[PDB]
RNA sequence: UCUGUUCUCAGUUCGGAUCGCAGUCUGCAACUCGACUGCGUGAAGCUGGAAUCGCUAGUAAUCGCGGAUCAGCAUGCCGCG
RNA sequence: UGGUGGCGAUAGCGAAGAGGUCACACCCGUUCCCAUACCGAACACGGAAGUUAAGCUCUUCAGCGCCGAUGGUAGUCGGGGGUUUCCCCCUGUGAGAGUAGGACGCCGCCAA
RNA sequence: UCGCCUCCUAAAAGGUAACGGAGGCGCCCAAAGGUUCCCUCAGAAUGGUUGGAAAUCAUUCGCAGAGUGUAAAGGCACAA
């Protein structure tokens, strides 16, 4: 029984050491990103009241991809969380990544928010 | 002779004594001790001339159990100098006893053989002194 | 190689398997005798058949570590039988009987 | 052992700089990318 | 891949059965096998390093690690700087590709090899060989080598206990 | 898995002196054997040549 | 000594001492303490400072051969080529 | 059930027992993105054979650790005495592991 | 001994003397700065080489014993 760090552990320390300089106030809200194995997930979070305004994951009932968790369905729920901000909006946010690196399914989400003009 | 082997700092203020010793209140490794009611310094010669005379007298015991150590060093300027220009030479260890406080403990002697080794030893001290037994 | 250690290469057969241990001249001139390889051979030119029945033969012989741990056997027996000639190796005196006070200086 | 070391601008010939260095270390001539103020943006600065 | 499909089929079920366990994928397995040379001649010749980088590269099909002195020696003439020793680590099938690289040609290669000791393990389960030559395959330039130094070998498995461990290396085959 | 530095390895054969074929990857492509695991007597449940050799003298002296 | 092949300058096919195994002979008996043989092992030693020895018509140097004390034991000694 | 915040570890470290069809995570392969001075161990890319033992969530314990009052003392602001390298009395204040006990969780918002 | 820094004396804010008790400074760094990203040491136990209490490795424990350019004090492993 050799000892493996979890995956969960590490990236909540990474995921605190990117929090510790920045968290989404009133009208300067946090979107935030978890990239498990199967969904992804995204949430647009106020860090004063502890609410979520709004939110999106592939594992939606309509619009559905059927790779669930390719780069494409990362863009097709960037859009999703888009339209999200499209009834309310905002049309600011700061980006928080989990820890997870700027290249892969964040990146296409990132780069989908670009895309729909989610000013980062 | 009893000695610190290594101190951090070989010269310290000299200190103020009130009050009851904080620890050292009751007899508990013996069965009879012996107890100071005034405070004062205790030197290493004096702590070796009790430890003679009780263990001389006794002649035989489980131990001794000296319950103190000297570790403050006390100083003294070289003699007939005019006074000051720095903090003299360190001369001797002291021993600093509040009262309350056990000195010595005795097991495995009986009563008045203890007794009058402990009232030999503590003739040889210069403080106002009490026997005690253990609860 | 032969008995896991290497061989010289441009010399001939019957002295250079005299390299390897406890095996020697007139025991590679009467094992190679029998083998026929006529005494003069480059082991750069050689058969792996011929190569093959000469490594079960000295396969067979007493070759690579035996020697030694038969010897040490040997010696470790006699020094816990101690018996005088034990006590001459542990001390390094010569050993078959000599002027031990003259030369004595192959040993120690 | 360190020496001072005032630092020319490039092409328009003004110091506004000095500072520290260890000729033992750095023997070379060292350039730097400092603000110019007459010439307004960063220029190379030479070691005189 | 062969000795994958090997150690599945004829490894796993055998001793997850053998001894019940609650679920199938806890079998222990090899995880790793790592190198050490450990060679303090840098202070005497401090060009011996890519001295056997070419027959490490000749075992291993990537490039070995150099390690780092983590402090000063004064009494070995080890200063700060000068790194000592060199180290590789192989997982995937590489590691697999070593130890049929082990089994088939370098302990019979060992011309003095004998059964090796029970108590050979750390005490948890991961063993160590040494190696004293580095005569492994007879394309190792024994003729004109410069050092006939020996070679530290540490496999690691993620077997808790000893007992799991020794019976998995006699199924890989290594001879007690 | 940076290329350039690492050296190229071919699907090699191991070939022995009795014969048998198995399977590797190395620098060279066939490789020989002078001794194998299950030529070595040691290997072969038990050993062979040193069960001849593993006698001792038991005071034989009665011829 | 005279004709052929090899080694090609090396601690080597030099050199043979110590060591284990197995023997032959002599003798009541080879451990203390004999000689010799077959093996294997192969050591120091790459012509040697201060100084120092012998040698003038077979002389030095080499190569052997006998003999004496003695059951057996020469590199000692005597003699011969 | 997951993601995500606040509360001093009354939240911890451990000892036991369940769970996985949805999720989470183990696993599988490096074809290009990427990467390890060594590598798919991590960082990535894209799939889902089987697998709850571990990560995770629940039920229990005072083993360890943590929190912790009432009178009790030591110290002391302010008065007043004494044989004054220090003691004693007053209207007040009031320590610290030690015991009363608490506790191996309490509140939000989105997706089931 | 004469200037500057750090601790105690310094009497729970700050300040406070003595020829009182301990040290240090008259520099170093073109990275030993700035930013972006990623972790975790000191020590101990056990296995294996010339490897030796102690070169290098692998595993386990390891809230800080180790680091933090240099003296000390205050801070720091959500890194300093």
């Amino acid at each position: 029984m050799i000892t493996k760090t979890s995956k969960n552990a590490a990236r909540l320390k990474r995921h605190a050491r990117v929090r510790a300089k920045l968290s989404g106030t009133a009208e300067r809200p946090r979107l935030n990103v978890f990239r498990s194995n199967k969904h992804i997930y995204a949430q647009i979070i106020d860090d004063v009241n502890g609410v979520t305004l709004a939110s999106a994951s592939t594992l939606d009932k309509d619009l559905n991809v059927e790779s669930t968790g390719d780069t494409s369905a990362a863009t097709k729920v960037g859009e999703l969380v888009a339209k999200r901000a499209a009834e309310k909006g905002i049309s600011d946010v700061v980006f928080d990544r989990g820890g997870y690196l700027y290249h892969g399914r964040v990146k296409a989400l990132a780069d989908a928010a670009r895309e729909a003009g989610l000013k980062f | 002779m009893l000695l610190p082997k290594r101190v951090k700092y070989r010269r310290e203020h000299r200190g103020k004594m009130r009050g009851r010793a904080k620890g050292g209140t009751e007899v508990h490794f013996g069965e009879f001790g012996i107890q100071a009611l005034e405070a004062s310094w205790i030197t290493n010669r004096q702590i070796e001339a009790a430890r003679i005379a009780m263990t001389r007298y006794m002649k035989r015991g489980g131990k001794v159990w000296i319950k103190i150590f000297p570790s403050k060093p006390y100083t003294a300027k070289p003699l007939e100098v005019r006074m000051g220009s720095g903090k003299g030479a360190p001369e001797g260890w002291v021993a600093v006893v509040k009262p309350g406080k056990v000195l010595f403990e005795i097991s495995g002697v009986s009563e008045e053989v203890a007794r009058e080794a402990l009232r030999l030893a503590s003739h040889k001290l210069p403080i106002k002194t009490k026997f005690v037994k253990r609860e | 190689r032969i008995a896991g250690v290497d061989i010289p290469r441009d010399k001939r057969v019957v002295i250079s398997l005299t390299y390897i241990f406890g095996i020697g001249r007139t025991t590679a001139q009467q094992v190679l005798k029998e083998a026929g390889v006529s005494e003069d051979t480059r082991v750069r030119d050689l058969t792996e058949e011929e190569l093959g029945k000469i490594r079960d033969i000295i396969d067979k012989l007493k070759v690579e570590g035996d020697l030694r741990r038969e010897v040490s056997l040997n010696i470790k027996r006699l020094i816990e039988i101690g018996s005088y000639r034990g006590i001459r190796h542990r001390r390094g005196l010569p050993v078959r009987g000599q002027n031990s006070k003259n030369n004595a200086r192959t040993r120690k | 052992m360190r020496v001072n070391i005032t630092l020319a601008c490039t092409e328009c010939g003004e110091r506004n700089y000095i500072s520290k260095k260890n000729k033992r270390n750095n023997p070379d001539r060292v350039e730097f990318k400092k603000y110019c103020p007459r010439d307004k943006k960063s220029t190379l600065h030479r070691e005189t | 891949n062969r000795l994958k499909e090997k150690y599945n089929k004829e490894i796993a079920p055998a001793l997850m059965t053998k001894f019940n366990y609650d679920s199938v994928m806890q079998v222990p397995k090899i995880e790793k096998i790592v190198i050490n040379m450990g060679v303090g001649d840098a202070v005497q010749n401090a060009k011996a390093i890519d001295s056997a980088v070419e027959e490490l590269t000749f075992i291993a099909g990537q490039k070995p690690v150099v390690t780092r002195a983590k402090k000063s020696i004064a009494g070995f003439r080890l200063r700060e700087g000068m790194p000592i020793g060199a180290k590789v680590t192989l997982r995937g099938e590489r590691m697999y590709d070593f130890l049929d690289k082990l089994i088939s040609v370098s302990l019979p290669r060992v011309r003095d090899f004998r059964g090796v000791s029970k108590k050979s393990f750390d005490g948890r389960g991961n063993y160590t060989l040494g190696i004293k030559e580095q005569l492994i395959f007879p394309e190792i330039d024994y003729d004109k080598v410069t050092k006939v130094r020996g070679m530290d070998i540490v496999i690691v498995t993620t077997a808790n206990t000893d007992e799991e461990a020794r019976e998995l290396l006699t199924q890989v085959g290594m001879p007690f | 898995m940076k290329a350039g530095i690492h050296p190229n390895f071919k699907k090699a054969t191991v070939k022995c002196a009795c014969g048998n074929e198995f399977e590797t990857g190395s620098v060279k492509e066939e490789v020989r054997v002078e001794i194998c695991s299950e030529c070595h007597p040691f290997y072969t449940g038990r050993q062979k040549f040193a069960s001849a050799d593993g006698r001792v003298d038991r005071f034989n002296k009665k011829y």
